[PDB]
Parts: C-alpha cells; sequence; structure tokens
RNA sequence: GGUUCGUGGUAGGAGAGCGUUCUAAGGGCGGUGAAGUCAGACCGGAAGGACUGGUGGAGCGCUUAGAAGUGAGAAUGCCG
RNA sequence: UACUCGGGAGUCAGACUGCGAGUGAUAAGAUCCGUAGUCGAAAGGGAAACAGCCCAGACCACCAGUUAAGGUCCCCAAAUA
RNA sequence: CCGAUAGUGAACCAGUACCGUGAGGGAAAGGUGAAAAGCACCCCGGAAGGGGAGUGAAACAGUUCCUGAAACCGUGUGCCUACAAGUAGUUAGAGCCCGUUAAUGGGUGAUAGCGUGCCUUUUGUAGAAUGAACCGGCGAGUUACGAUUUGUUGCAAGGUUAA
C-alpha cells in the first residue's frame, strides 16, 4: 500500500502517454461561414438549420 | 588493428539438402548445427550469420538407438497448476517426425537473439520430397 | 584563519558526472549514483583488457581449424606438423592467411603434410 | 524584418500540468484555427492560453506588419513559476502541505 | 632574503592529520581498530 | 608482394609503402631501419622460413616517435576500503615502409 | 650509472606529496576585462594543473617560507 | 636470517577441509583439543551456479608464445584420436 | 579574528513574529543603478502581464533588482528503439551522422562475450541484516600546562635563567 521504489523519469512519462484529450469535433458554419460544433447551435449568428433561434 | 570482421550479406549463404535416413537423432543434428553456425568457413564471425540454410528429408526414418522410441520422453507444461504434458521418441517420429528433428536442434545452437535466427533457417521434411526447387539447393554429405 | 570550503567541492564532483556521460536516467545526472557507476566502469575495463586477449585467440583458433578441414587436416595436426617442420608464424598470421591470401594457406599446410609424414 | 512575434503571460495562477495538456492541441496549427479550438475546449486554461494567442497576433501586425492570414503558431511552450506555500489541517493535529503553483506561458506566431 | 628562507633539514617536519579519507591509512577509525573501551572517546584506564 | 616479420615480441604483416605502428625502436626521426627476422614472403612466389628466410630483409623510416593516448587504470574492492588509481601511455614508434628484399 | 632480488592485501607502522584560507618578502596581470560560472577531443604516475571560447563587471595569481576553523557519500545527521 | 635496546600499534567472536582423540548415537554445516592447508586479508582457471575443495599468488601496456588443474560431438576453444 | 547556514539569539523596527495558563522557549529576513535618470507615448488585455519606443555603459540591471551552480520542469532536433528476459556497464563491432586543444578523432549504436550496487558489521552479505528520496551548504583527534622519546641548532664538565 506503500510505494517500494520512487518511479524513473522514462516510466513516469510512459504512462502519460494516454492522458492527452482529443481535439473537439468543429465545423464551419454555413451561414457566417466560422468555426460551430455540430448538431450545436451556433453561438455567432445564433442560427441553427438554417433558421434563426 | 587488423583482424577481418566479415558484414552482414557479405559472405554467400548456399542451401543444402540432407537425407536423414539410418542416421542417429543426436549424430545428425550436432553435425547440422555447425553449418547453420558457419563455423565450416574461415570467415566466421561470432556476432554475425554466416551459415547455410539447411533441408532435412526422410525426418521419419532417423535412427533412435537402444529403447529409447519408449524410453525417451518429451515433456512440457503450460504454466497451469498440474499441466504437465509427455510423449515418447517413438511415438514423436511416427506423428510428428518435423517436431523431433526441431527440438534436437534448437537445443545445440546459442541461446539469444541470434540463435533464435538461425532456427528459422531450418527446413524439415517427414517425407522424401521438398517443396524448395526454385532455390537450387545440393546434396551435403555427412562427416 | 576560517576556511569555507567553496569552489573545490563543486569541482572535484563535476569531475565524474562528465565520464559518466551516455548511461541511462540518474547515472549521468547525480552525484552518488554516477560515482559508482564510474568505479565499475573502471573495474569492468581492467580485467576485460586480459580476456581482449583471450577472445582473439579463441577467434583465430576457430577460423584456422575451418580452412585446415578443407585440406584433410583438423587444427591439431596442423599445428603439430609446423612446430614439427619449424615454421613460427603465430595465431593472428595464419588466421589471416585463411582469408586473404587462402593460396599460402595451402602451401603452408603442404610443409605441415609432411613433415608428419617422416 | 523581424517574420515572427512574440507574447508572455508570467506567473498566471494555473498550475503548468493543467496548461501543457491544452497547448499540446494548438502547436504547429494556423491561428484562424487555433482559436476555435480554444474556444470549443472546456477547460479553464482555455481564457488564458486564447489571451495570449490573441496578444502574439496583435502585435505581429502592429509592431512588424505582418498578414494575419498566413500565420501559424510556431512555438507553444509551458513555463514555471513561483509557487504559493499553504497548509491543510488534518486529523490528529497534523498538517499537510498545499502548492498554489503558477505558470508562464509563451507563443509564438510566424509567417508560413 | 626573505623570500629564499630555508629552515634547517630535518629540523622541521608535517604532523600528522587523521580521519581524513582511506587513502592515508588513517581514515574511517583513524588508527584505533573497533569497537572496545580504547576505541571511545576519552577512553582508556588508569596508568598502572 | 608482402612479408612477415617480427618485431617487438609479435608479428606484423609488412607491404611496400604502409605506415605501421610498433614498440618503441632506437633511432632518430629520418633515420632507416631495417628488419632481419623475416617469417614469411609472399607475392608471386612463396619463401617459407625455417624459421627465418634466408638473406631476406625488410627497411623503413622513422616518422613519429611518441607515446599513446592516456589511459586510467583503476582497482578497487568493495568493503574493504581499498582504492588504486593510475595513468599510462604507450611509448611507440611510428614507420613508413620502404622495401622488402 | 650499473648487477641481483622483488613490487595481492584488512587492522596497523613508516615515507613522499597534491589541493584550500590567511601572513612576510620578492616579482607580476587586470575595464584592450579580475575572481566566479559554462563548454571543450590538452598535460602529469595519483591527489591535480593549464589553454581557448561564451557569461561577469572588479579584483587576483606566481616563488620561498610560516600558521591552520584543512579536503564529506553515508551519523533513522541540521537547514534550504 | 637471528639477538639486544628503544618509539608506535592492532589482536584476545574465527570458519571449513585432510589426519589423530574426547563428548554425542563411531549423528549434525554439532561441540572441544593436537596437527597441516586455504579463507579471514587473495584476484585469476576448474568443480553448471557455489568464502574454506583442485591448479595457481594480479606493478602497468600488447589483436604475441609455452604450460597447470580440467578437458577436445553441439551450446563452448581443442581428438566424432 | 568572521564575512550573511559565518560573526552576538539579533548587520534588516529582535528578545520582535510565533508557541505556552504560567515560569519559560524563541526564529526567518543584507546587495537595482555612478546618478531614479524607476519605462513619456503607441498596440493586445477588465486587470495582471506582455511587444515596440525611450533612459542608461548594460533592461538577458525593471521594485528578492550584483553574480546565478545542482537537483527539478520543458521546446526543438542528429543516431537507436514495438519477438524482447535486462545491477544497465565493459570488450569486439557493422551502419548512419559530424569535424577537434589534430590524434592509432567525436556522437549514436543492430548484434556477440563477460558481468548479482555503495557503506557498516561480520567466521561468512548480491544479500530477504543495517543507512541513505535527490541536490546544495554546514558537520568529528584541537588547545593550555607537565612526562618521555627521536630529529635540528648553540654552548659543553658545564648548560640555562624565572618573576
Ligand atoms: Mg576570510
Ligand atoms: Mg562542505
Ligand atoms: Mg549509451
Ligand atoms: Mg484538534
Ligand atoms: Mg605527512
Ligand atoms: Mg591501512
Ligand atoms: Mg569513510
Ligand atoms: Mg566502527
Ligand atoms: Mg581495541
Ligand atoms: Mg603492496
Ligand atoms: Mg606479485
Ligand atoms: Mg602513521
Ligand atoms: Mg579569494
Ligand atoms: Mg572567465
Ligand atoms: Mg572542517
Ligand atoms: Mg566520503
Ligand atoms: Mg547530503
Ligand atoms: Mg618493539
Ligand atoms: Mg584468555
Ligand atoms: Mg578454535
Ligand atoms: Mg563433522
Ligand atoms: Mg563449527
Ligand atoms: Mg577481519
Ligand atoms: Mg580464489
Ligand atoms: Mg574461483
Ligand atoms: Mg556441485
Ligand atoms: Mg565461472
Ligand atoms: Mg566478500
Ligand atoms: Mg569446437
Ligand atoms: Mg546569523
Ligand atoms: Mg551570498
Ligand atoms: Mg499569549
Ligand atoms: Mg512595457
Ligand atoms: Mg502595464
Ligand atoms: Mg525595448
Ligand atoms: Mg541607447
Ligand atoms: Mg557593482
Ligand atoms: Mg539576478
Ligand atoms: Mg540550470
Ligand atoms: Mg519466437
Ligand atoms: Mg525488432
Ligand atoms: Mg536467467
Ligand atoms: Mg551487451
Ligand atoms: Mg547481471
Ligand atoms: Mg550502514
Ligand atoms: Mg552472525
Ligand atoms: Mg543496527
Ligand atoms: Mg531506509
Ligand atoms: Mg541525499
Ligand atoms: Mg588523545
Ligand atoms: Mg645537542
Ligand atoms: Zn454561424
Amino acid at each position: 500500500a506503500v510505494p517500494f521504489r520512487r518511479t524513473s523519469k522514462a516510466k513516469k512519462r510512459k504512462r502519460r502517454t494516454h492522458v492527452k484529450l482529443q481535439l473537439p469535433g468543429m465545423n464551419e458554419c454555413s451561414n457566417c461561414g466560422e468555426y460551430r460544433l455540430s448538431h450545436h447551435v451556433c453561438p455567432e449568428c445564433g442560427q441553427y438549420d438554417g433558421k434563426d433561434v | 588493428r587488423t583482424t577481418y570482421m566479415a558484414k552482414p550479406g557479405e559472405v554467400e549463404r548456399k542451401w543444402y539438402v540432407i537425407d536423414a535416413t539410418g542416421v542417429s537423432l543426436g549424430r545428425l543434428s550436432s553435425e547440422v548445427a555447425s553449418i547453420l553456425r558457419g563455423k565450416n568457413k574461415p570467415q566466421f564471425t561470432p556476432h554475425i550469420d554466416t551459415g547455410d540454410f539447411v533441408i532435412i528429408i526422410n525426418a521419419g526414418k532417423i535412427g533412435l538407438t537402444g529403447k529409447k522410441a519408449t524410453d525417451k520422453i518429451y515433456y512440457r507444461h503450460s504454466q497451469y497448476p498440474g499441466g504437465l504434458k509427455s510423449r515418447t521418441a517413438g511415438e514423436m517420429r511416427t506423428n510428428n517426425p518435423e517436431k523431433l528433428l526441431e527440438l534436437s536442434i534448437k537445443g545445440m545452437l546459442p541461446k539469444n537473439s541470434l540463435g533464435r535466427q538461425l532456427f528459422k533457417k531450418l527446413h524439415v521434411y517427414g517425407g522424401s520430397e521438398h517443396e524448395h526447387a526454385a532455390q537450387k539447393p545440393e546434396v551435403y554429405e555427412l562427416r | 584563519p576560517r576556511v569555507k570550503g567553496g569552489t573545490v567541492t563543486r569541482k572535484r564532483r563535476k569531475k565524474i558526472v562528465k565520464l559518466a556521460k551516455g548511461y541511462y536516467g540518474s547515472k549521468h545526472l547525480l552525484f552518488k549514483v554516477a560515482n559508482q557507476a564510474v568505479m565499475k566502469s573502471y573495474q569492468y575495463a581492467y580485467r576485460d583488457r586480459r580476456q581482449k586477449k583471450r577472445d582473439f585467440r579463441r577467434l583465430w583458433i576457430a577460423r584456422i581449424n575451418a580452412a585446415a578441414r578443407m585440406q584433410d587436416l583438423s587444427y591439431s595436426k596442423l599445428m603439430h606438423g609446423l612446430k614439427l617442420a619449424g615454421i613460427d608464424i603465430n595465431r593472428k598470421m595464419l588466421a589471416d592467411l585463411a582469408v586473404n591470401d587462402i593460396a599460402s594457406f595451402n602451401t603452408l599446410a603442404d610443409s605441415a603434410k609432411k613433415a608428419l609424414a617422416k | 524584418e523581424v517574420t515572427s512575434a512574440k507574447a508572455v503571460a508570467k506567473t498566471v495562477r494555473i498550475a503548468p500540468r493543467k496548461a501543457r495538456i491544452v497547448i499540446d492541441l494548438i502547436r504547429g496549427k494556423q491561428v484562424g484555427e487555433a482559436i476555435a479550438i480554444l474556444k470549443y475546449t472546456p477547460r479553464s486554461a482555455s481564457p488564458i492560453i486564447e489571451k495570449v494567442l490573441k496578444s502574439a497576433i496583435a502585435n505581429a501586425e502592429h509592431n512588424y506588419d505582418l498578414d494575419i492570414n498566413n500565420l501559424v503558431v510556431e512555438e507553444a511552450f509551458v513555463d514555471e513559476g513561483p509557487t504559493l506555500k499553504r497548509f491543510r489541517p488534518r486529523a490528529q493535529g497534523r498538517a499537510s502541505a498545499i502548492n498554489k503553483r503558477t505558470s508562464h506561458i509563451t507563443v509564438v506566431v510566424s509567417e508560413v | 632574503k626573505l623570500h629564499e628562507l630555508k629552515p634547517s633539514e630535518g629540523s622541521r617536519k608535517e604532523r600528522n592529520r587523521v580521519g581524513r579519507g582511506t587513502g592515508s591509512g588513517n581514515g574511517k577509525t583513524s588508527g584505533r581498530g573497533h569497537k572496545g573501551q580504547k576505541a571511545r572517546s576519552g577512553g582508556g584506564v588508569r596508568l598502572g | 608482394m608482402y612479408a612477415i616479420i617480427e618485431t617487438g615480441g609479435k608479428q606484423i604483416k609488412v607491404e611496400a609503402g604502409q605506415e605501421i605502428y610498433v614498440e618503441k625502436l632506437a633511432g632518430e626521426v629520418g633515420d632507416v631501419v631495417t628488419f632481419d627476422k623475416v617469417l614469411f614472403v609472399g607475392g608471386d612466389s612463396a619463401k617459407v622460413g625455417v624459421p627465418f628466410v634466408d638473406g631476406a630483409t625488410v627497411t623503413a623510416k622513422v616518422e613519429k616517435q611518441g607515446r599513446a593516448k592516456k589511459l586510467t587504470v583503476y582497482k578497487y574492492k568493495p568493503k574493504k576500503n581499498y582504492h588504486k588509481k593510475q595513468g599510462h601511455r604507450q611509448p611507440y614508434t611510428k614507420l613508413t615502409i620502404d622495401a622488402i628484399n
């Protein structure tokens, strides 16, 4: 329940191979032509599916 | 200073066919393990593979002196509790004559990464016909 | 007068970490771990100057043997004939001829073969 | 001619380990796309890193007169800063150490 | 000649310092042996 | 055409125009050194000596007198407080081979 | 300068030395860049000593003696 | 090499192996003596590994040679003598 | 004699802060620059903080600010690495990449042989016996007065003064 040996630099770096976070699934808006998330209301032009909300 | 050291791909490696009828299992395997190693060439280099390719035919007619056909046992454990399995030399020669020859020769090769590469160089056939006619192998006579 | 311990401790310790260059992990960074890796390397290099002479003679012997068996001779019979006839060439040069100038190696093997036959 | 510009945010309260995880997304990307990534990444370091990137572009055109439409994020790294030492009273009269770490954030933009 | 003073040869010697490393022969135990009454500070018995 | 000569307690295979390193010899830079102990002469023929070829010599010129790169010989024994350090530089002689006779 | 015999080593005995701070005399270098610090493939049988280049921005070597708060990898050592 | 006089010591927990005895059960890697060796304080080669068994005592360097114990079918140098 | 872990506990608003009911215990903390000439003005930002411009010999001297080592944390890249059993090295060694205090040079290394850390205490420790997370500073035979022995110097049947 207590570490027997200290963790080296290589072993501590190998474990953090998977602690990254992925890239957002963003998309180009059809109306205002800038980035937004898919299946989401565009935060700039306030439109979804071509109709203002 | 000045002592010749071979390079990978510098030495020519040949193909051989050896007939394994009537010869003892260990007399043949000792002779073969030196051809794969390359100890018959003055270009021998310990850290380089300079040996030749060997094909063994008629492996089902290998000789077993004395009562070795029934008294010689081959063991095999599967790392499970009570998972030890055994076979006899004579029973394996009838069913798997190829495994008998590769088990004998593999123990006569160095136990490292290079000796694990010389085992990929040996082909054993229980019958009298092989499939490597494209390599044009020669006939090697035992000493 | 007071003698504070400056500028001398670091110079001596850093000279050891420099000798540990190329070692894995902390063996090339920290003094204590690098100090005992340098001492071990000196000990390994001391006795490897002795095995280096053994390693090469085994290579020459196993290489003269291979070339002698192509002339219906063994290494032991070849060595007996050469010493019996009087040739004093050592293993380093007999192995050199067996690889580079195999034509002359057969000349020496003929002298050894004749001396063993009177 | 300079062809590059940089901006630094020194002693930001966020910890270095929590900021390096967001820097790793925008490195090597175009400033137009890199701004959108920080806008749609739900982490607390996104607003901080986004002002450093926007400030780097700002003086990449006012000071050196470069094109906003050709810039890329050439370099982006996080350094360490002076930590604040605090304590947390644990059970049975003992106290434990707490590190309130800071960081330096550097972003360099340049032409492609 | 105050820059070329040379005392009579053999009249002076350099004192011995113990407990200064194992390369001088007076290192770890400083010439005392191992774990007795005579290996302790202020140790030793009466004259008689 | 090459020869095998004995010098420095060992043997070296020699060829015309070659630069070799041997144990320290006597002679200033520019002097000519002749070797009288020739064991084997090759090339377009064969002269095997018993043990020395009779009347065969090799001549060479001294190019440099010097010492090899520095070593450091170190020994220690664990738990016994024994260490020993020492440096070494092996002298040598550099020669250029002129002709084989 | 030769000849002969030697040259494993714990506790321990004997000898010769390296390096640090300060003092005295002689002789020196340094804003055309001192000490310190960083790097290097140089020198000596060891402890160790130079040289070149970057940083630094004002002190420091050498020779012969003298005097010591005299050399750390370990003390469940003290402090950061 | 011995001996005498003088300055400085450390040591007084020993281990196994062969031989000769006691205690023990003609047990013990037991215990206690006499005698020789090695380790302690001894690296190198052989007993697979293996302080005490066999050979043999490391000033340094060499890509030189002859031997000791032990070995010469392959792993692994040398006789499928 | 010391030179900021030294020298007074205290070179700085120190018997202070803090701890205890109380008697009492008791720290850490020096250095911009010759001169504040301590950054007018512009740009991003709520601000902090930056990039220019300017002062200055120097701003990589910008309000723990002379110098700025090691542990520790990062970015870029030359060589190697996903069939391999490892006290991490040493000896032999191809391939690839460089070019020095110029000399039988430098970096990395597929593969092959050999190889069970340092200290202490022990008959005997790789030891499953003890100590150390790592780096840096500090940390242990000294002095006074007497005894004895060796070396050196002066005088010598004499030598030498103490207060
Ligand atoms: Mg002082
Ligand atoms: Mg110190
Ligand atoms: Mg390496
Ligand atoms: Mg409470
Ligand atoms: Mg002395
Ligand atoms: Mg000693
Ligand atoms: Mg010690
Ligand atoms: Mg002790
Ligand atoms: Mg004692
Ligand atoms: Mg000795
Ligand atoms: Mg000896
Ligand atoms: Mg002494
Ligand atoms: Mg000084
Ligand atoms: Mg300098
Ligand atoms: Mg001290
Ligand atoms: Mg130490
Ligand atoms: Mg420490
Ligand atoms: Mg005596
Ligand atoms: Mg008694
Ligand atoms: Mg006894
Ligand atoms: Mg017994
Ligand atoms: Mg006993
Ligand atoms: Mg002992
Ligand atoms: Mg031994
Ligand atoms: Mg042994
Ligand atoms: Mg055994
Ligand atoms: Mg062994
Ligand atoms: Mg031991
Ligand atoms: Mg063999
Ligand atoms: Mg103080
Ligand atoms: Mg200071
Ligand atoms: Mg109160
Ligand atoms: Mg500003
Ligand atoms: Mg501002
Ligand atoms: Mg500016
Ligand atoms: Mg100016
Ligand atoms: Mg100043
Ligand atoms: Mg500073
Ligand atoms: Mg640093
Ligand atoms: Mg496999
Ligand atoms: Mg692979
Ligand atoms: Mg194993
Ligand atoms: Mg290896
Ligand atoms: Mg190992
Ligand atoms: Mg200990
Ligand atoms: Mg015990
Ligand atoms: Mg204890
Ligand atoms: Mg512990
Ligand atoms: Mg430590
Ligand atoms: Mg005393
Ligand atoms: Mg007198
Ligand atoms: Zn939109």
